[PDB]
């Protein structure tokens, strides 16, 4: 083997930090992502602990700036950096021009903080948000290869979530359609019962533009239907 | 700090690992105060203070109870007050724990992500005030993550004590019985003796302690518990 | 492409019989040697000689022996084998799956040599007592080949049930390491 | 056997490895030439890859550089970092004329360009050099002189010299005439008959003499002096 | 065979290679399938996406630096979007500090070091990447570079997975120079894509990206409602 | 020009009966034993004595060992020496693959050599029961030497389908393994 | 399923077992084994042959032998047993406590190996001792096959005293193993 060195190549072509630092985003708690024709709809998976750890404390989904949302997953305590810097190089962007940050324009930098030419960054984010030409779903990975995802799923459970949404999609979807299917992945990988405290989903409508955070009272309004 | 083929850390790990062979502290948050409680222990018939290690003050509506490694505390706390200060200049508003608890988290994460830094063998629990008249208990690791619990604890055995603070924590209680609550959690401690806890109550925006005989009557109450 | 796919249908085969193994022809068979050498038992009432009067006693006790070898040997065959064939193509870097791999097939040749053992090992019973007792009918005062027949009777008496213990005790530690690392086992490049 | 890794560390006979391995390269990559002539100098390239690509332009794999008007480069070796001594080749006949407004002369050239080959064969952090190069010129009044700089310093003035597959075969066809005799013209089909003795009949090298009274410059063949190549003899 | 000599840019071998950028590339032979013709005015690029699941969409392969330099990578990306920046960066800077084009030539001397100060230093490494610049000045060119620094002004070439079913399909072709038809020269191109597409299989239903590039045209993209009629529909 | 015409037909008519035998000759051997030997088959059905009545029987099953175990050495022999030919010139460096040819040189040369021992095992069958016969005709009246022949053949009539299970399990294990890693096998070095 | 209950009530069970012997099985035999040979002994005291009277002596003094061999084998077997079932799951680091383990599984199981090798080495002395007192039968005169049966019960007297040593001395670098390393082996 040849992980001493941070960045060496093998003798098949690739890297090694960089290979083994994406074993490290499938420990986290679980997500998913759904893009539509209209919105985007961002389902996490709240994995608290006890009563001692205090509600809306702790939360999975943070936002970038007022159109764009997105999850997270790996070694959480290195993913409030880029998101951090996200948070900055967005309104740096929002004050040198005036439109909202495309999420292509974004995610490229994003990814381009995992630069060891430091150790690399173990997270994988999963940023979403509806800047302009429609809303768009990204998954950014700890190696910077980005992908335009139109329903991904990061996490421990990553595995057997990917090939449920290719067996529900549809491309003609409505939101009533994609906050069940944001929803009823979630009920099957899974370890408790989704409750009204065990998913902390956000949705960004493509009207408004501004994303909005789903409080306790309105998930009883899409996990009372269960179909 | 170099990533290992599992995705796992090592020097975050190891550290993590530290903080365990430390004297015990626990916090318990109520309606309008906090009461925190350290256990520590010293040599007699010398060591003439009591050295003030824990219940460190940082403003003026600001309380930390560090564990783990008692000579790199000092470091992260000069680095707090450092930045504790820095904020009241630049907002002209005491520092709120929100902004303290999400400072001493970066600065633990800033060394296991540098080259050539050995990270912070510490883990402390801030207990301070929000914006308006809020208490959160934050707590602190030494990778970088912090959560605002209600009741938590760290040191030598940090689960049996935690798991009796999920036993019995009501939603507000009273002065004196927020302090009988922490200082139920003698039983980690060996001998129970009063010259072992250091309890101390954080209360309205004005930090203050409790004597050597008010302990000795709340000490005593627990050798007619103890049959 | 006949034999393409009856190879095909060889792989799919050992597989269902690896997962019907786990989940209970082997956890059947613990519980089984188990009520054999309890526990719980004190010390020195198990590994004596009490109840021990050719040896026609001792062939019974190694008949039943030869079964539980017998079928030790098939069973741990094709679960070693199982794993053997889910080993990925060698690569540079990112096998630590592999490594538990390689660790738990030493392990399980470990049981199946140690099992494969005993068929000679009677034998070699056998023929140590049979040297010895010709000296005895040839040499019926010298005391010591009198009391040499009697031991090795009775070394083999406490050798058997250490043999059936570690049986027990084999299977339970293969059992609980196999458990725990099953999510490498299967799927050890990710 | 473990003093061979770094560049900083000797051996205790006295030699020095990672400056001597780099030897074994440049005379595996595709080689040169470069020798005297009475009227100037005429250099030389064998780009012996064409079976493995085939697809490149007829003229397009040039390797015959140079700093200004009368100084011909050439490399063996790595093409990567043979181009990095050249901007330091070029950097070096720049400063040279703010300073003193002067063509730079070669015996002050090649010193200056051995200075850099060589520094870089003692920082641990960095790595040395691999490539070989030919330095030459051709004045009026004074007859040519090629420099031999190979890595680890060692600038030697030589006057026909090759560096690649085969610097020990065209030694031994170089000897065959003084060349301080018959002029560039007619040195070309001598050099021309050494290439396919030691490898078939295309296009692939690219020679450029620096003097046929052609203001004493450098300048490529041509095509019409590349044609008349005697095949058989 | 120690292999000690592996570990390190700075060690180099006995044999004389140096093994650090030897792996390097090898990179690019993992990387999907792309090929450039260079007709007599036109110069195309045929880059193949790489789709990696059902849901996702196909990742981009073909950029843009100017309206008449456009490269297509083949490699991995995170070396890919920074050396595409800094060529970006060192061609906007000429149409701003002059106001002519960029000479290609002159521009790849700028990405080949790129390349060769990024490998002698050890604590950096090599860019594990091979580009493909495709540009028109005034004669249209196909350069390329290596994570070595080297440089082939070449006429037709390939970089990928079966890179090489592709190479004996343009080693064969020599035909592409005299007769340009630009209708047709994307014909050759596409079909160098399908003799060399995974083992016989479709895959080119609006996923095979193309560019071209020539004397009146700048970095057109081909529309995906153009490349399906009969582009991708001849034989 | 007689020798270079013949060695560069040998090595051509290796190579195709290397990509033979892994085509056709052992496959059909895989099938051709797992019918023997059937991994689905339930505990105890295949590693037993109940069919078990010189020892005639033992010695026709010895009989069918030899033809199986002869088969395997000439097939295995030609197909080890082609990887053998396929090694590059040595390097240094970048021979992961010709670590990966050497590890598959060991794996066959292991299979070749304990299959290679049978030989040596079966004399020793005969010459061991033989001596243990004419103690048998010395002393008729010690029962335990007549155990011993007894056991002996079943000792013998398992390891003989414990062969046949190994026969079994090192085709199947080597084909797969050259199957996973046949890039590397071929072009170790590209 | 009902497999699955008895398994976790068997994983319960052989845990009560373990403890029990670190506080009374164990400690008891080290105070057994030291009523016999006094570690306050004065030199040869203890390995000598004063008391020594086939040997009807050595056949009853092996029989403790096997009794204190038996007792010890399935002690720690159950022991041995008990560790294996608490290594962790394999991971990639924080494995410090499966070495620790590690040490424990290689001293538990050397002495068990060298105990269970005593019941192949008795039969080892009868079948020698009784081949060369055949031949002093027939060959009555060589003095030394004589001097050679005395000197063997003169040494098989010194080894069985060390043995019992060996018993002692392993019981309580075992237990005292165990006791300072007790909180890395449960947890």
């Amino acid at each position: 083997e040849y992980d001493r060195g941070v960045n060496t190549f093998s003798p098949e072509g690739r890297l090694f930090q960089v290979e083994y630092a994406l074993g490290a985003i499938k420990l986290g708690s679980t997500a998913v992502g759904i893009c539509v024709n209209d919105g985007v709809i961002l389902a996490s998976e709240r994995r608290i602990s006890s009563t001692l750890i205090e509600k809306d404390s702790v939360e999975k989904l943070l936002s970038i700036d007022d159109h764009i949302g997105c999850a997270m997953s790996g070694l959480m305590a290195d993913a409030r950096t880029l998101i951090d810097y996200a948070r900055v190089e967005c309104n740096h962007y929002k004050f040198i021009y005036n439109e909202n940050i495309n999420i292509k324009s974004c995610v490229e930098l994003i990814s381009e903080l995992a630069l060891d030419f430091s150790r690399p960054f173990g997270v994988a984010l999963l940023i979403g948000g509806v800047d302009k030409n429609g809303p768009c779903l990204w998954y950014t990975e700890p190696s910077g290869t980005n992908t335009r995802f139109s329903a991904a799923s990061i996490g421990s459970a990553q595995e057997g979530a990917e090939l449920l949404l290719q067996e529900n999609y549809k491309k003609d979807m409505t939101f009533e359609q994609a906050e069940i299917l944001a929803l009823t992945v979630l009920r099957q990988v899974m370890e408790d019962k989704l409750s009204t405290s065990n998913v902390e989903i956000c949705a960004i409508k493509k009207s408004d533009q501004t994303f909005y955070k789903y409080n306790t009272d309105d998930i009883s309004r899409i996990i009372d239907v269960l179909p | 700090t170099v990533f290992s083929p599992d995705g796992h850390l090592l020097q975050v790990e190891h550290a993590l690992e530290a903080v365990k062979k430390g004297g015990c502290a626990v916090a318990i948050k109520s309606s309008n105060f906090a009461v925190l409680a350290v256990e520590k222990k010293n040599i007699p018939k010398l060591q003439n203070p009591k050295t003030t290690e824990k219940l460190i003050k940082l403003d003026e509506h600001n309380c930390l109870a560090f564990a783990g490694l008692n000579a790199d505390a000092r470091v992260l706390v000069n680095k707090t007050r450092l930045e504790c200060q820095r904020y009241y200049l630049n907002m002209d508003e005491p520092a709120p724990v929100d902004y303290i608890a999400k400072y001493v988290a970066k600065v633990q994460q800033k060394f296991t992500h540098r080259g050539g830094v050995r990270p912070f063998g510490i883990a402390t629990l801030i207990a301070g005030f929000k914006n308006n008249k809020e208490i959160c208990i934050y707590q602190t690791e030494p990778s970088g993550i912090y959560a605002a619990w209600k009741a938590q604890a760290i040191g030598k055995n940090a689960k049996i004590v935690q798991e009796f603070l999920e036993k019995n924590y009501q939603e507000n209680m009273e002065q004196k019985d927020c302090i009988f609550l922490a200082l139920k959690a003698i039983f980690e401690v060996v001998e129970l003796s009063s010259k072992n806890v250091e309890v101390a109550l954080l209360t309205e925006k004005d930090l203050t302690f409790i004597e050597e005989q008010e302990i000795n009557s709340m000490v005593e109450l627990i050798d007619q518990e103890r049959t | 492409q006949k034999i393409k796919e009856e190879y095909n249908k060889f792989k799919y085969d050992i597989t269902k019989q690896a997962i019907e193994s786990l989940r209970e022809r082997i956890p059947k068979r613990i519980i089984f040697f188990n009520n054999l050498v309890n526990v719980n038992s004190e010390p020195g009432s198990i590994l004596n000689v009490n109840d021990l009067d050719s040896h026609k006693q001792i062939y019974l006790e190694l008949e039943k022996i030869k079964t539980y070898a017998s079928e030790l040997i098939e069973i741990i065959g094709n679960i070693k084998l199982w794993i053997q064939l889910n080993v990925p193509r060698i690569e540079d870097g990112n096998n630590f799956g592999v490594g538990i791999q390689e660790e738990a097939i030493q392990e399980l040749a470990r049981v199946e040599e140690s099992a494969f053992n005993l068929y000679d090992a009677i034998v070699k019973y056998y023929m140590e007592r049979a040297k010895i007792s010709t000296k005895v009918l040839k040499y019926p005062n010298v005391s010591d080949y009198q009391e040499a027949v009697r031991e090795l009777d009775e070394k083999e008496w406490i050798h058997i049930k250490i043999t059936i213990v570690d049986m027990r005790n084999n299977y339970i530690m293969l059992y609980d390491l196999l458990y725990k690392n099953w999510e490498k086992v299967v799927k050890p490049k990710n | 056997a473990g003093y061979d890794l770094s560049v900083s560390t000797f051996s205790p006979d006295g030699r020095l490895y990672q400056v001597e391995y780099i030897y074994k390269s440049i005379n595996n990559n595709n080689t040169a030439l470069c020798l005297e002539c009475k009227d100037g100098i005429i250099c030389c390239c064998i780009n012996s890859n064409m079976d493995k690509n085939k697809m490149i332009k007829k003229n397009s794999y040039n390797r015959i550089y140079h700093v200004n008007n009368n100084i011909i480069i050439t490399y063996s070796g790595f093409d990567g970092d043979a181009r990095n001594i050249i901007d330091r080749a070029r950097s070096e006949a720049n400063t040279y004329y703010y300073n003193f407004h002067t063509n730079i002369p070669l015996h002050i050239l090649v010193n200056r360009i051995s200075l850099y080959i060589h520094a870089y064969t003692l920082y641990w952090h960095m790595r040395p050099f691999a490539a070989s190069i030919i330095i030459s010129s051709f004045n009026e009044k004074d007859k040519g002189d090629i420099y031999c700089i190979e890595p680890n310093g060692a600038c030697y003035k030589y006057s026909g010299i090759v560096i690649g597959k085969n610097k020990e075969m065209f030694k031994t066809e170089i000897e065959k005439k003084d060349y301080k005799d018959i002029n560039v013209r007619d040195a070309i089909e001598d050099i021309y008959k050494f290439i396919l003795t030691s490898n078939n009949l295309q296009n692939l090298v690219n020679f450029s003499w620096i003097c046929k009274e052609s203001s004493y410059e450098f300048q490529n063949i041509h095509e019409e002096i590349l044609t008349p190549a005697l095949n058989k003899a | 065979y120690r292999n000690l000599y592996d570990t390190d840019n700075i060690i180099y071998s006995p044999e004389g290679r140096l093994y650090q950028v030897e792996y390097a590339s090898e990179a690019i032979k993992q990387g999907t399938c792309a090929v450039a013709i260079k007709s007599k005015d036109y110069v195309v690029v045929s880059g193949l996406k790489k789709c990696i699941s059902k849901l996702s969409f196909p990742q981009e392969k073909i950029f843009k630096i100017d309206d008449y330099i456009g490269i297509s990578m083949s490699g991995i990306t995170s070396d890919a979007k920074v050396l595409t920046k800094f060529m970006q960066n060192e061609c906007l800077s000429h149409k701003f500090l002059y106001n002519e084009n960029i000479n290609i030539e002159s521009l790849v001397r700028s990405v080949a070091d790129k390349y060769q100060k990024n490998t002698q230093k050890s604590s950096k490494r090599a860019f594990g990447v091979g580009l493909m610049i495709a540009a028109y000045h005034n004669e249209p060119c196909i350069f390329e570079t290596r994570p070595n620094g080297s440089y082939f002004e070449y006429d037709a070439l390939s970089f990928g997975a079966r890179s090489h079913a592709s190479k004996t399909y343009l080693e064969k072709n020599l035909h592409l120079f005299e007769e340009c038809s630009l209708e047709e020269l994307i014909l050759h191109c596409l079909k160098a894509l399908k003799c060399s597409l995974s083992s016989e299989s479709e895959l080119t239903i609006s996923n095979t990206a193309l560019a071209v590039v020539g004397k009146n045209h700048p970095w057109q993209e081909i529309s995906s409602l153009q490349l399906e009629e009969y582009l991708s529909k001849v034989k």
